[PDB]
């Protein structure tokens, strides 16, 4: 069975890189503004130092995936004023030049279906003080010794890196990943890409339009599906957030003290009775402590395996062709173009699928005269009356000749041989 | 947590980035290599006199590429070149004696700790 | 360090000396004081295996890449982009050092490069030839066929290219002749 039409398919796929960065005030979690109890903690000291250190490491870890998803290249290449593609329409990858953050128009639809935790990352004291402290989140978490640290790349930035890849991928194809990057035109690439998954390039030059209005079709119901998806991105600013509520909500425990409350212990209770109900609070709220590092230090470590999975396909995808199956979508890889995500990554992978089947009868050989002939690189088929050599993925029907198949050994061989003749173009011309 | 009082000190050279309020540190307009990062895109270094510096960082070079529609470019000479990588694929294998770590040599605490000894197998 | 570090924290006991509180204090009074300092210092071995725990799946990781790339990159030749070294991998050699390996990757890098017209196909007789494995370009005045990765000009030749259908539909065909390397040895 040998296709006869093709498909060219566009689809996305969605990779976490990044989760967010906390610090703990240890004091100010256990102790408050209380003296007595910040004398009484010095005995455990060591332990809120060993949990900072745990948090900076994940923290330092976090910008470095961005940079190893991001920043390969570190040449900013510009697009060309000029579109003059072949007939592919790329303006909805590219950057929107009028827009205040330079995004392209499907980022602009990814960054409105995630929501962060908090935007911005100045909260003046002035802004809660009284009724608004312990109603907004931040506020509570904010006066307990838990703060949230900004990312060292901005959005902007990373825009700008995967404007750069894209330009460099539409307009040197994929010598920009090897060295310097060399002009050549898109449909002479797309001719190279199409001998990259055993289809001649007449197919391309002779079917451009098609091709590319397929392209251009497929790329707008991909940005009609996204104005309408990202779970994947969401759950981890979910999980950060519902740690640290955890953490703020755990205050109310009394770990078999008389009170949770160290100003009620304080007062109605003299230091040498009110040291002991101060040491189990101590010891509670430090195993809280250790409890959400641990976790944390788990999490971290899957966020880099799914980061370092995200290098990988943008270093095999986006820079050049990739031949593993599925690594690169569903179908014959074509290319890749990224873009960016909050916490992430998009890759919008183009694939080619073989569409439509007809049946032939086929033969391993060709008996002609005592010899065997084989395919040079095509499969042997016939309609029911006459004989043809073709291509195996697309139906494109040949004279078979001694210009293309070889000859080795008998007919005695070989299991399923059959009997017709070899063209062989040399003797009329000779005559 | 300041827009630039809540500071220690106010001295001068009071810069204010979205990370913060930064205070005893020189803003540039230049771009450099990323020395200590402050964070939204601002670093910090220590130059030339000398002083603290603050900067945005410079992402790299800008280049662009010669496009046409009927042009090609094919490289004449080649390079040969030789480049190392590093991966780590052991650490130090270690062991822990309970009783020695938690007691020593007193025999009345090692009597009180044979109520514990699930968890250290 | 840290381990050892740690063994001076009272954890709400008179002192973190056991031989100073079985000194100065009756086994009864000193059995809740031991009882605390117990409690303690096996809380402290219990954080260091959890962390040595998830250092030795980090490196487990490590190894696993390393083994992959000692398969591949030293016992083959690579296609994947990137994953040894940078440029078209010709061949890796391996080193050993203390606790890990070191691969020498070398790799090939196009040098200088020059500019070119170039062309889909050629139209010769009412027939579209095009390139078996090679690029067409033009110095200007004349029109030759290459290799991709190196600049090697040659004649545009029948045992050189192929012919598929007619010049009405390829976009940018150029006028051009074909050699045809035959027609001279049979006259
Ligand atoms: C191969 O498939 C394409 C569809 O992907 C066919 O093109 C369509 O043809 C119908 C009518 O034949 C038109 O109504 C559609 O608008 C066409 N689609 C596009 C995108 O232009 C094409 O005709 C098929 N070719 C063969 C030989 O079957
Ligand atoms: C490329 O795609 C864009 C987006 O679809 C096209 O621009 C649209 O053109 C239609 C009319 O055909 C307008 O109604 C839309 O408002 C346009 N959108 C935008 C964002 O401008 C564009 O014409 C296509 N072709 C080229 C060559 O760019
Ligand atoms: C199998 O293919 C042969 C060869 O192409 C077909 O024979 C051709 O049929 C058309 C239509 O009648 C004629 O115009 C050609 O002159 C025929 N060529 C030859 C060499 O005879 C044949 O029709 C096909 N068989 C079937 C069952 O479709
Ligand atoms: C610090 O406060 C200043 C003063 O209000 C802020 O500057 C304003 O920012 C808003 C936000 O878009 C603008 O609409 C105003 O026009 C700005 N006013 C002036 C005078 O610049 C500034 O945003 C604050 N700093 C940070 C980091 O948030
Ligand atoms: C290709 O590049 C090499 C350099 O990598 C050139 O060889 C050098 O040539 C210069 C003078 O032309 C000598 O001074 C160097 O010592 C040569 N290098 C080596 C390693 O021998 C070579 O000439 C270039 N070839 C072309 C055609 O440009
Ligand atoms: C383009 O290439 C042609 C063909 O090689 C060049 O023509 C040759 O030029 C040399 C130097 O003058 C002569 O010795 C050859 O006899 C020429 N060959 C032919 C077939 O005429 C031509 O010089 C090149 N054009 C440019 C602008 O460099
Ligand atoms: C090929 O033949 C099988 C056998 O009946 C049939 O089921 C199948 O539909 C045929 N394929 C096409 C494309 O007609
Ligand atoms: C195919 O099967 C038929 C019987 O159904 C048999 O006669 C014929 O020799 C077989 N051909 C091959 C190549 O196996
Ligand atoms: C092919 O031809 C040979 C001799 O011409 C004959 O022996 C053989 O049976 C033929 N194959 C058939 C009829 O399938
Ligand atoms: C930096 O640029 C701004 C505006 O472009 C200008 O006001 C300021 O004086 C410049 N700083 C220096 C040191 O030149
Ligand atoms: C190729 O042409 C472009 C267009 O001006 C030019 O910028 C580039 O330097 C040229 N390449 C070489 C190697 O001369
Ligand atoms: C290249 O662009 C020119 C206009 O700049 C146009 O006339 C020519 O037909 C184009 N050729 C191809 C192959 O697109
Ligand atoms: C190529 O030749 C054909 C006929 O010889 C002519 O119609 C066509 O215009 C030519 N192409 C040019 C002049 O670009």
């Amino acid at each position: 069975a040998i296709p006869t039409n093709f498909t060219i398919s566009v689809t996305t796929e969605i990779l976490p890189v990044s989760m967010t960065k906390t610090s703990v005030d240890c004091t100010m979690y256990i102790c408050g503004d209380s003296t007595e109890c910040s004398n009484l903690l010095l005995q455990y000291g060591s332990f809120c130092t060993q949990l900072n250190r745990a948090l900076t490491g994940i923290a330092v870890e976090q910008d470095k995936n961005t940079q190893e998803v991001f920043a390969q290249v570190k040449q900013i290449y510009k697009t060309p004023p000029i579109k003059d593609f072949g007939g592919f329409n790329f303006s909805q990858i590219l950057p929107d030049p009028s827009k205040p953050s330079k995004r392209s128009f499907i980022e602009d639809l990814l960054f409105n279906k995630v929501t962060l935790a908090d935007a911005g990352f100045i909260k003046q004291y002035g802004d809660c003080l009284g009724d608004i402290a312990a109603r907004d989140l931040i506020c509570a978490q904010k006066f307990n010794g838990l703060t949230v640290l900004p990312p060292l790349l901005t959005d902007e930035m990373i825009a700008q890196y995967t404007s750069a890849l894209l330009a460099g991928t539409i307009t040197s194809g994929w010598t920009f990943g090897a060295g310097a990057a060399l002009q050549i035109p898109f449909a002479m690439q797309m001719a190279y890409r199409f001998n990259g998954i055993g289809v001649t390039q007449n197919v391309l030059y002779e079917n451009q339009k098609l091709i590319a209005n397929q392209f251009n079709s497929a790329i707008g119901k991909i940005q009609d599906s996204l104005s309408s998806a990202l779970g994947k991105l969401q759950d981890v600013v979910n999980q950060n957030a519902q740690a640290l509520n955890t953490l703020v909500k755990q205050l109310s425990s009394n770990f078999g003290a008389i009170s949770s409350v160290l100003n009620d212990i304080l007062s109605r209770l003299d230091p040498p009775e009110a040291e002991v109900q101060i040491d189990r609070l101590i010891t509670g709220r430090l195993q809280s402590l250790q409890t959400y590092v641990t976790q944390q230090l788990i999490r971290a470590a899957e966020i880099r395996a799914s980061a370092n999975l995200a290098a990988t396909k943008m270093s095999e995808c986006v820079l050049g062709q990739s031949k593993r199956v599925d690594f690169c979508g569903k179908g014959y890889h074509l290319m890749s173009f990224p873009q960016s995500a909050p916490h992430g990554v998009v890759f919008l992978h183009v694939t080619y699928v073989p569409a439509q089947e007809k049946n032939f009868t086929t033969a391993p050989a060709i008996c002609h005269d005592g010899k065997a002939h084989f395919p040079r690189e095509g499969v042997f088929v016939s309609n029911g009356t006459h004989w043809f050599v073709t291509q195996r993925n697309f139906y494109e029907p040949q004279i078979i000749t001694t210009d293309n198949t070889f000859v080795s050994g008998n007919c005695d061989v070989v299991i399923g041989i059959v009997n017709n003749t070899v063209y062989d173009p040399l003797q009329p011309e000779l005559d | 947590d300041v827009n630039c009082w809540r500071v220690y000190s106010t001295g001068s050279n009071v810069f204010q980035t979205r990370a913060g309020c930064l205070i005893g540190a020189e803003h540039v307009n230049n771009s450099y290599e990323c020395d200590i990062p402050i964070g939204a895109g601002i670093c910090a270094s220590y130059q030339t006199s000398q002083s603290i510096i603050a900067y945005t960082m410079s992402l790299g070079a800008e280049n662009s590429v010669a496009y046409s529609n009927n042009s090609i470019a094919i490289p004449t000479n080649f390079t040969i070149s030789v480049t190392t990588e590093i991966l780590p694929v052991s650490m130090t294998k270690t062991s822990v004696d309970c009783t020695m770590y938690i007691c020593g040599d007193s025999t009345e605490c090692s009597n009180l700790l044979l109520q514990y000894g699930s968890f250290c197998t």
